[PDB]
This record gives structure tokens, C-alpha cells and sequence, in this order.
């Protein structure tokens, strides 16, 4: 599918972002590694802020 | 300050109240508010 | 729109990032429990020349005044939030925004003259004047 680009879009982003969080949130437990995960939604950036903030609901319960 | 107020009501001054009454959108504001004046008040 | 009628229904910005066309100065620290600058009516809630999408240039001093209305209601203690919501679209030289924009404007101000001319009276303030 175009050598597999549209397969490939909708994974490639939370691959690339969750292996940045996993090595950016060691270290860090409890309400620090709630705000390093928060620490995300800050451009606004709805492409990225509508796929970090689910993710950050169910770390900071 | 919420914490501290009912720990103090119920270690030492007894009576106490268990359940005193991403985001919310203005419920922390509400909810603390409404709990730190019911448990400072009754201390 | 969404980050707009956040600071529109009630004085806080519930985005947390500041991507919007107002910013709030931090004069937080120069005036406060007294007025010197009347820091609300000039420049602490001020607008930004290049986040102006270019068609909301004519609603720009309006939906300035509108959230700048609501802080100073909102800061006091008075419970305040939308009275309705309502999705706003850029649609082809044709307007839903601008609909919304007068109705918000005119509960900013509003709930911020009733407010006042009850509590605080500006009545007795002008005639003991």
C-alpha cells in the first residue's frame, strides 16, 4: 500500500512516542511521572495532544 | 491544610467524619473548598 | 474554538498550553489587593497581531473585552459558566463564529454590571461621591 505507508501511519507515531516516554519517565513514579507524561500537551498540538491525553488519564488515577 | 485539620479532629479531638465533601474543569476548586470549610468549621 | 470558548465562558483558560490569540501578562505581582495600573483594562489581557487567524479580525476587540469582563467576576467568588455552548465552524465567507461572539459579549457584560451593582455598589460609591 504504497510500500505500506497508510499501514504503517497510525502506529508509527505511538511507537515513536511511547518508546520516547518509557526512557523519559524512568526514574520518575507517582505525580513526577504524571507531569513528565503532561509534559507533552504543550504546543497545543492537537495531533499529538489527542493521542498522549488518553494515556495520561489512566497514569494520573 | 484539609489533611492536617481532620487528622488533628480525629486523633486528638474526637467526633470524626470520614467522606467530607487531562482534567475537570473546575472541580478541584469545589470540592476542596467545600471539604476545608466543613472540617476547619467543626474543629 | 474549543480553546476560545474556554476563555470565553469563564475568565480561566482551561487549555493548558497558551496558544491562543489573548495571553495573560503575569502583572500578578505588581498589583494585587490594590489597583495602580488598572492592569485589567489596558494591557494584561492583551491581544497577539500574528495569532489573529485573519477572519477573526473583525470580532478581535469583542472577543478581547468579552473574557476580560469575565475574570474579574470569576476571581471574587461568584459562581459563573456558560449559560450556552453552541460549535462555531470557519465556514466559506459565511459566519457561525460571529453569532456566538455578540451573545457571549453580551453575557460578559451582563453578569459583571448585575454583580456589581449589587454587591460593591457603584450606586452608593458615585452618590457618596
Amino acid at each position: 500500500l504504497r510500500r505500506l505507508l497508510v499501514w504503517t501511519y497510525d502506529p508509527k507515531i505511538r511507537l515513536k512516542t511511547l518508546a520516547a516516554l518509557v526512557d523519559h519517565c524512568q526514574g520518575r513514579k507517582g505525580g513526577e511521572l504524571a507531569s513528565a507524561v503532561h509534559a507533552y500537551t504543550k504546543t497545543g498540538d492537537p495531533y499529538m495532544r489527542s493521542l498522549v491525553q488518553h494515556i495520561l488519564s489512566l497514569v494520573s488515577h | 491544610l484539609i489533611g492536617k485539620s481532620i487528622n488533628f479532629l480525629h486523633q486528638v479531638c474526637h467526633d470524626q467524619t470520614p467522606t467530607t465533601k487531562t482534567d475537570l474543569e473546575n472541580a478541584f476548586q469545589g470540592k476542596i473548598d467545600a471539604a476545608y470549610f466543613e472540617t476547619s468549621k467543626y474543629l | 474554538f474549543e480553546v476560545l470558548e474556554k476563555w470565553i465562558y469563564r475568565g480561566i483558560i482551561h487549555d493548558p498550553y497558551s496558544e491562543f490569540m489573548v495571553e495573560e501578562h503575569e502583572l500578578r505581582k505588581e498589583r494585587i489587593q490594590e489597583d495602580y495600573n488598572d492592569k485589567y483594562w489596558d494591557q494584561r489581557y492583551t491581544i497577539v497581531q500574528q495569532q489573529i487567524p485573519s477572519f477573526l479580525q473583525k470580532m478581535a476587540d469583542k472577543i478581547l473585552s468579552t473574557g476580560k469582563y469575565l475574570n474579574v467576576v470569576r476571581e471574587c467568588g461568584h459562581d459563573v459558566t456558560c449559560p450556552v455552548a453552541k460549535e462555531i465552524i470557519y465556514t466559506l465567507k459565511e459566519r457561525a463564529y460571529v453569532e456566538q461572539i455578540e451573545k457571549a459579549f453580551n453575557y460578559a457584560s451582563k453578569v459583571l454590571l448585575d454583580f456589581l451593582m449589587e454587591e460593591k455598589e457603584l450606586v452608593a460609591h458615585l452618590r457618596s461621591i
